[PDB]
């Protein structure tokens, strides 16, 4: 008996739901994943005067959370094109911006940077109610966040450390009880369970900053990208412990990490190429694909089935087809481009960039919705010295 | 020796654009850089502060070769930079102990100090360009 | 295969920059100490010009080669300050090491140094007033010429050269 992969069987079985198999979902989404990118339309939103958007996640079918350089957390309602802000939470003591946002596997806890860039703030979903006080576990700014479990989260920092925070059954039970009983939410006080540093390899030990984190739910692995040119793999099934390290083909601008669950491949960005890493392969056996946007840098990366979406400093998004081992062509590589958004002609611009009136809005974050047909794109000007924002929904 | 003497005087006579360097102009520039480090919320703010501190190597070295304590000697000039803007009162280089530049006769051309900073920063950029083949923008984080 | 990891790769540049800055920092200002050198022909010369000592010494490092141009560009256009430019460049590198310990990317620290230099240069237009009296300015010019010759090249401070 041969394996049936045709969508025809899916369609006729779906009409009856008579033990319809889930094995057809891979073909359903992959087929659309190849055709969707060329049919998307741009829906730009006005973000006001927010500095930049660095991270975003889908919270509902209508809203996407976005983090900013000014530590302001907000949600873009793509269904009504409205902007709603979220209060910034303070730390336990009065002792940059939000570079990463992640959702727990249960989609009940939102982890973002707090008022202090070195502190993690926890928000409740879908209500956006505060969950916990900003921590002080890190001695420097937090650049990466990843949820390793429904109760545990790991956050990186400029010094290469990764804080391990765990919510116990008692803390979670009381937190949930308070939010459902009391109309006014009450946040709990938290501290990090442990603090561990990435392994010190023969590469630059000083440039050990962890810029991106990604969690593999299937193998319970926590991947980490450092700017020293090495990738680090840690176990995060129950406790935080190092597993392996591999060498990247490029050691510049390694700022984004994504994991392909259907391919067991870690995608690491660089100044120009996306690295394809396999923990089962030798540390030197890493493939690289050039985004063709040389000199601008890769700012974001994500997997949509077998299609890898790559965001660059020119404000464009490239699509790479793993099965075809090539970039998708437009119906000439197919690419989406960001709009003008909002640029701040402030004193810093006047002092350093006065010779250029407009800069393209780099793609700092993007994310696909649960259906895979809506792609949220957000960012801002590529230069670190400029302020400005962009966001839009591609559909 | 005559070339340096004749260049300083030639520019000061042709135009009145003078800089009282040796610790006064350097500390003032350090403040202007530090102010931007606080105004800019970005990752480079610490690097800019480092630049502001590096500007003090000059008064430090001038007092380091002398018998004076360079730390205590620069203390007064730094405090004056807070008290008043654009001071012309730096450390002495004649070992007189009087923190001035108009009585210590330490004068340089305004364009001269600009050239010193411009050249020094170029050296830094060239040596901290480690292995990037294509010239990048100042990419964000 | 020998690899220089992190600060080790930059340490080569730091040490070379200090190797020169150690002599430049003692030559700054009218109280600077002169550098005496004997050439390959047995010719003794006395200079306090950073460009001269960098060109006369045997270059064995990339920094020592680049520093020659760093000081040469100063005396060709301005004159004095050939030793100050080197000291400042070395100080920027010396602080760069600390920035690396902060975990700041090597390129990002370079970017910050350029931005700070632009502001430090422009701020000089406001530093130091543009009103100079001919009589009051004559005196520091005489003292400057006397220290320029008498502390840098010629130990007898020729009266004719400094006054003329």
């Amino acid at each position: 008996p041969p394996v049936k992969r045709s969508l025809v069987y899916y369609l006729k079985n779906r009409e009856v739901r008579l033990q319809n198999e889930t094995s057809y979902s891979r073909v359903l989404h992959g087929y659309a994943a190849q055709q969707l990118p060329s049919l998307l339309k741009e829906r730009e939103f006005h973000l006001g005067t927010l500095n930049k958007v660095f991270a975003s996640q889908w919270l509902n079918h209508r809203q996407v959370v976005c983090g900013t350089k000014c530590n302001t957390l907000f949600v873009v309602d793509v269904q009504t094109s409205q902007i709603t802000k979220i209060p910034i939470l303070k730390d336990r003591e009065p002792g940059c911006g939000i570079h990463a946002i992640e959702l727990n596997p249960s989609r009940t806890l939102l982890a973002t940077g707090g008022d202090n860039p070195n502190s993690l703030a926890i928000y409740r979903l879908p209500t956006l109610d505060p969950v916990c006080v900003g921590d002080d576990g890190h001695k420097d700014w937090i650049f990466s966040i990843a949820w390793i479990s429904d109760t545990m989260a790991v956050s990186g920092s400029r010094d290469g450390s990764m804080g391990l925070w765990e919510v116990t059954d008692d803390v979670l039970t009381k937190s949930d009880a308070r939010h459902n009983v009391s109309r006014v939410p009450v946040y709990a006080h938290i501290t990090h369970k442990a603090l561990k540093d990435i392994p010190k390899e023969d590469t630059n030990p000083d440039n050990c900053k962890v810029r991106a984190l990604a969690f593999n739910n299937k193998n319970k692995e926590l991947g980490a990208v450092s700017l020293d040119g090495y990738f680090h793999l840690w176990k995060a099934e129950n406790t935080l412990s190092k597993l392996l390290s591999t060498k990247l083909p490029y050691c510049r601008e390694n700022v984004c990490l994504a994991y392909g669950s259907e391919w067991s491949v870690y995608a690491v960005g660089s100044q120009a190429h996306v690295s394809f890493l396999d923990p089962r392969q030798p540390s030197y056996n890493v493939k690289s694909v050039c985004s063709r946007e040389r000199g601008s840098g890769i700012r974001s990366v994500s997997f949509y089935e077998h299609i890898i979406t790559v965001g660059t400093g020119q404000g464009s998004l490239l699509f790479y087809d793993i099965r075809a081992q090539r970039f998708l062509e437009e119906r000439e590589n197919l690419k989406l481009t960001t709009g003008k958004g909002w640029l701040n002609h402030d004193e810093t611009w006047r002092n350093y960039f006065s010779d250029i009136d407009f800069f393209p809005n780099a793609v700092y974050t993007h994310c696909y919705d649960s259906s895979g047909t809506k792609l949220f794109v957000a960012g801002g000007p590529l230069p670190s010295g400029l302020h400005g924002n962009y966001a839009g929904l591609w559909s | 020796s005559l070339h340096d003497a004749l260049c300083v005087i030639r520019n000061l006579i042709r135009d009145n654009r003078v800089v009282y360097g040796g610790g006064a102009a350097e500390i003032s520039c350090a403040l202007a850089v530090s102010q931007e480090a606080d105004k800019c919320p970005t990752l480079e703010q610490y690097a800019m502060r480092a630049f502001a501190d590096a500007l003090e190597v000059i008064p430090m070295a001038l007092s380091e070769n002398s018998g004076m304590n360079p730390i205590q000697t620069m203390t007064e000039v730094r405090a004056r930079q807070v008290k008043e803007m654009n001071p012309a009162l730096g450390i002495d280089c004649l070992h007189k102990g009087t923190n001035d530049m108009k009585q210590q006769h330490v004068i340089e051309t305004l364009i001269g100090k600009k050239q010193q900073i411009s050249l020094a920063t170029q050296m830094v950029r060239m040596i901290l360009k480690i292995d990037d083949i294509r010239k990048p923008g100042e990419s964000e984080e | 295969k020998s690899r220089l990891m992190g600060l080790e790769a930059l340490k080569s540049h730091i040490m070379a920059a200090k190797a020169v800055a150690n002599t430049m920092r003692t030559s700054l200002g009218p109280n600077g100490l002169d550098k005496m050198m004997v050439d390959k022909d047995g010719d003794v010369t006395v200079t306090n010009d950073g460009a001269t000592i960098l060109s006369m010494m045997d270059v064995d490092h990339q920094i020592a080669k680049l520093m020659v141009e760093l000081s040469k560009s100063q005396d060709d256009e301005i004159g004095d300050g050939t030793t100050g430019v080197v000291v400042l460049a070395g100080a920027l590198l010396e602080e760069a090491e600390q920035l690396l310990d902060r975990g700041i990317h090597p390129i990002r620290i370079a970017d910050g140094y350029e931005q700070a230099a632009r502001v430090a240069i422009e701020h000089l237009d406001k530093i130091s007033d543009s009103v100079l009296v001919d009589i009051k300015d004559t005196e520091p010019l005489i003292q400057t010429a006397k220290t320029t010759l008498g502390s840098k090249v010629v130990n007898s401070c020729h009266r004719q050269m400094a006054e003329i």
